[PDB]
RNA sequence: CCCGCAGAAGAAGCACCGGCUAACUCCGUGCCAGCAGCCGCGGUAAUACGGAGGGUGCAAGCGUUAAUCGGAAUUACUGGGCGUAAAGCGCACGCAGGCGGUUUGUUAAGUCAGAUGUGAAAUCCCCGGGCUCAACCUGGGAACUGCAUCUGAUACUGGCAAGCUUGAGUCUCGUAGAGGGGGGUAGAAUUCCAGGUGUAGCGGUGAAAUGCGUAGAGAUCUGGAGGAAUACCGGUGGCGAAGGCGGCCCCCUGGACGAAGACUGACGCUCAGGUGCGAAAGCGUGGGGAGCAAACAGGAUUAGAUACCCUGGUAGUCCACGCCGUAAACGAUGUCGACUUGGAGGUUGUGCCCUUGAGGCGUGGCUUCCGGAGCUAACGCGUUAAGUCGACCGCCUGGGGAGUACGGCCGCAAGGUUAAAACUCAAAUGAAUUGACGGGGGCCCGCACAAGCGGUGGAGCAUGUGGUUUAAUUCGAUGCAACGCGAAGAACCUUACCUGGUCUUGACAUCCACGGAAGUUUUCAGAGAUGAGAAUGUGCCUUCGGGAACCGUGAGACAGGUGCUGCAUGGCUGUCGUCAGCUCGUGUUGUGAAAUGUUGGGUUAAGUCCCGCAACGAGCGCAACCCUUAUCCUUUGUUGCCAGCGGUCCGGCCGGGAACUCAAAGGAGACUGCCAGUGAUAAACUGGAGGAAGGUGGGGAUGACGUCAAGUCAUCAUGGCCCUUACGACCAGGGCUACACACGUGCUACAAUGGCGCAUACAAAGAGAAGCGACCUCGCGAGAGCAAGCGGACCUCAUAAAGUGCGUCGUAGUCCGGAUUGGAGUCUGCAACUCGACUCCAUGAAGUCGGAAUCGCUAGUAAUCGUGGAUCAGAAUGCCACGGUGAAUACGU
RNA sequence: AGGAUAAGUGCAUUAUGUUUAUGUGGUGAUUUGCCCUUCUGUAGCCA
């Protein structure tokens, strides 16, 4: 039960990260706690409605807010004043003037975390856990992705017992460091105990993401080659 | 990808479930076999032994194989018209001629095989080995054995069979 | 038994709830208590247990054992088994009894039909009937469970006479063989004696010692001694009744195998009882003894050593008969026979052949391989059955205990022979899959070895572990899977540990109540917590009710918990291993467990690729995208650079220049693609070459499903479940880092490839917003306070060192190493003593490359020297990454 | 002089492929074990 280090040893080598922020010296740790502080208090407030991925983003004299969902316009509310609260919260948080805007990521009807609420209701309520990790494989490759892998574990059943069980089908390959692909890590208790589910989703190999930039930045959009260089 | 035999008729009969062990080499894995009884009302040669990750699955690919390399087969009546000892490797079952006024009499899931089978007013003991995996051949080698009407007198009852091919 | 009258009155248990078998949650305890008709359980969140709610079933009954039938072809005539599970007699011969191929004559014991007499009654059975149905009792009919003889038949068996041949028996002829009984006969190893020649080990075995031997062994020539024994031919052959028979030959004689002439003509089959009869040793006497051997000794092995293995050494072995005949005493399969696709091996009568090689064909033979119809649970059987069967006899009814006891009998004499229970127990037992495993046979891989090189272990130090110690020196972890790791910078804090103060809404959130605003400056008491006083300020919102902020005070709800339990758990990760394989869907072969693929050969990082079987399709590991380097193209042109040119001490500092590195990035180039060798054609490895560079270019990323009850409840999540004046929380001090040593890891030395002295050289990379930092004044040096400056290609850490130049040094603790210790100077902070770090002055020890043990490494590696950084209040010997100088070899498993 | 089928140049350790001590008993993976069909019917169980 090895369980090699399935996504942190992979990143931002053409791999996409939930964060997107340049800091650098002393002060680097003053704005990862209120990037943790924020992403944890945000995603509360428009709990209304499900989502699909989190982005939160420190450019020059601004903080933007990336957010991605099933549907659009979702977490915006109605005429304007949910989506102003949500921009007061952001800048409370980070001591930043605030933007956000909405926008959906590749395959939105789906995503790693609502499988797993699936997969739960059946061992929360101590009923129907024996086909259930199974039917949510098959709905799920039914709504997209290339291929995904679920790990159950809890005293599942109800059971006065540990069992660990899996489920993997399609192509899902596990020392890739391409394309963002989409993970969570599911943690609750009911009567008996705790539960837990470990998501693995793929969507694409060079589908989503970034990709590698194709040129220099250096030689690009210049309109004058020179400062001097001695030749004037 | 194969032929199939069908009955207008569903039967899930579920007998026995298992796991497969290697315990070093790969150490032991989550894996289930599984033995389902696939008849037609009046019987089928239907058995199928499958194997799969976890117990739907498996059982579903056992069903896929009690359905492939068999055909269905068909008696009259309720009773049997032949007092024969069916014996299939080990496991041996007894008929003996009967009426309609008993039905099954039967327990565990043999009472669920021999309705399928149409040999359960005949159904008499059985004996050698009667575990779940074995026992349940009733309608399989007890109908191989097979005795069925065709005849309109007793003393034309051999007569009748002959002229059938000549 | 009925009518009328009160009245809701007068009233329900018993057994089940893990499964067998009609039902599940909570609490309790935690393999304990206690449960079990059987199966069995209990080891923490227990539907097995103890209690409760609830669910379930029967009901004035319920539940339950013993026993009978039946479940059970496990009560078997109908209807079981016997190759291996319990079970073919040890084998031949055969009376009594059971049984009789085929036809005619004949008889009618059994057979069957017909006839007649009998079989009372209902509780049972079938049809009525009656009592409040019913239970009960009962008429007619009946299973009436039991029985009779006459008449007739001859399809059938039995009796009997004569055949038949389709069964069997017998003569001469021929042939094979270790059958039986009794005779005859040769050569050579071990062993011995003798003489000749001749000198030291010989023997034994896994390796070994005990043994034998200089009194002359071992070996060798010549000649004698002696008894078992007799190869190779000899084979799966053949013979005997089965076990049984083995040098070769003959005499006496059996029993089988073939063929024609000839005969008899069911004379047949089986076998209770029965008599007869031995491989071997046991065993009486006779024969005989070279070698080997139980015992007995001694060696070797080891916890011993009776097993294992050897050496001496006796009865025994070795011969013959004889006494009860033991067993794996067998076509493993009773006896014998009939029938059922063959082919071929061994070896043989005989017809035919080129007799063309243990052959083929014709027709028999035993005897064995191979496989079809049919059979088994599997191996296996298959014309010699384990098929289809036949008659007739033997034998079995779970295991252990028992082939014993017990009984009958035989035996000098130990014994043999059929063959059992209480008691114990839920099994025992036939077969086979895959893992592991062979010490049976063989194949493969990782820097795991090798080919080397260096390192830990030894010194000392750094740092962790245990041992051991105190108030306590906190744990977690225990080869590979713990020890430079969680728990990277440990005075208190830290921080678990321990002791002392001090309080309980509490360091922290909200909510109510009271005193001080917090913030800042400033004296003081006490240890500090904490408090008093001074001086500055009374802000924030508002019903100025009152509260937030920090601090003290208090109360609940509630906060908090390195609280226990890692068989109660979630998240998370280490191992095998870069094993070279694993898995997902599905088919197929077997009754299936499960395999197959996922395994072989060759090849590989590779499920890569040639060949190929039930594997087919696809994913994982691996390949890839990826960032990086290498030249080289390419652009930017500073905080980067400078061929020519200026200011000029000749420094890109600056006028100026773009040839140039140069930084970060598009990338180009190299694909095992080519050629040649190797390789099974072949993947691919190696060589070959131009080039900056060739081995999937150099580097890094990079590791499957998953058992391991593996390790964390202590990041964190969390129930069951405990404290909440505390398993919380404020404050000081002490300790892990003690020291006895051992142990993991790493550091730098023991040299001279180095150190020293003097002189001399070039980096890469990165860190600095409470910070570091030029100049400054102070300083033995480290540093100090101030500060321009900084955002790090701008400024500073920084003199980078080893290395280089020359001279020098001889295994002497030195010309290496420099620990301790005296004593001074420094850092973060009231505060450096034990627990902290750095500078420097004088003296001066351990240590000569360290034993058992033991690992990493294939090239920017290994080795070795400095550097910076993460960490970071304060500081490094480590780690992490960089740059200096930069290696041996990779056959082989 | 038959030790002359000369090896039938058919031959290869030729038939036991063997031996130098061991280390207790049970223990992993689920409370819907559920996703193929009319009539003759099914897994707690149904058209």
């Amino acid at each position: 039960g090895q369980k090699v280090h399935p996504n942190g040893i992979r990143l931002g080598i053409v791999k996409p990260w939930n964060s997107t922020w340049f800091a650098n010296t002393k002060e680097f740790a003053d704005n990862l706690d209120s990037d943790f502080k924020v992403r944890q208090y945000l995603t509360k407030e428009l709990a209304k409605a499900s989502v699909s991925r989190i982005v939160i983003e420190r450019p020059a004299k601004s903080i933007r807010v990336t957010i991605h969902t099933a549907r659009p316009g979702i977490v915006i509310g109605k005429k304007g004043e949910d989506v102003e609260k949500l921009r007061k919260v952001v800048a409370d948080i980070a001591g930043v003037p605030a933007q956000i805007n909405i926008a959906e990521v590749r395959k939105p009807e789906l995503d790693a975390k609502l499988v797993a609420d699936s997969i739960t209701s059946q061992l929360e309520r101590r009923v129907m856990f024996r086909r259930a990790m199974k039917r949510a494989v098959q709905n799920a490759m039914r709504l997209g992705a290339k291929g995904i892998k679920v790990e159950v574990s809890g005293r599942l059943g109800g059971a006065e017992i540990a069992r660990t069980e899996w489920y993997r089908e399609g192509r899902v390959p596990l020392h890739t460091l391409r394309a963002d692909i989409d993970y969570n890590t599911s943690e609750a208790h009911t009567t008996y105990g705790v539960i837990g589910v470990k998501v693995w989703i793929f969507k694409g190999e060079i589908l989503g993401g970034m990709a590698a930039v194709e040129q220099p930045e250096k030689p690009a959009a210049q309109p004058k080659k020179q400062q001097r260089k001695g030749r004037k | 990808a194969h032929i199939e035999k069908q009955a207008g008729e569903l039967q899930e009969k579920l007998i026995a479930v298992n796991r497969v062990s290697k315990t070093v080499k790969g150490g032991r894995i989550f894996s289930f076999t599984a033995l389902t009884v696939v008849g037609d009302g009046n019987g089928r040669v239907g058995f199928g032994y499958g194997k799969a990750r976890e117990v739907p699955a498996a059982i579903q690919k056992a069903m896929e194989k009690a359905r492939r390399n068999m055909i269905n087969v068909a008696l009259n009546n309720g009773t049997l018209q032949h007092p024969v000892k069916g014996v299939h490797t080990g496991s041996r079952v007894f008929m003996q001629p009967a009426s309609e006024g008993t039905g099954i009499i039967a327990g565990g899931a043999m009472r669920a095989v021999l309705e399928v089978a149409g040999v359960h007013n005949v159904l008499a003991k059985a004996y050698g080995s009667t575990n779940p995996i074995n026992v349940v051949r009733a309608t399989i080698d007890g109908l191989e054995n097979m005795n069925s009407p065709e005849m309109v007198a007793a003393k034309r009852g051999k007569s009748v069979e002959e002229i059938l091919g000549k």
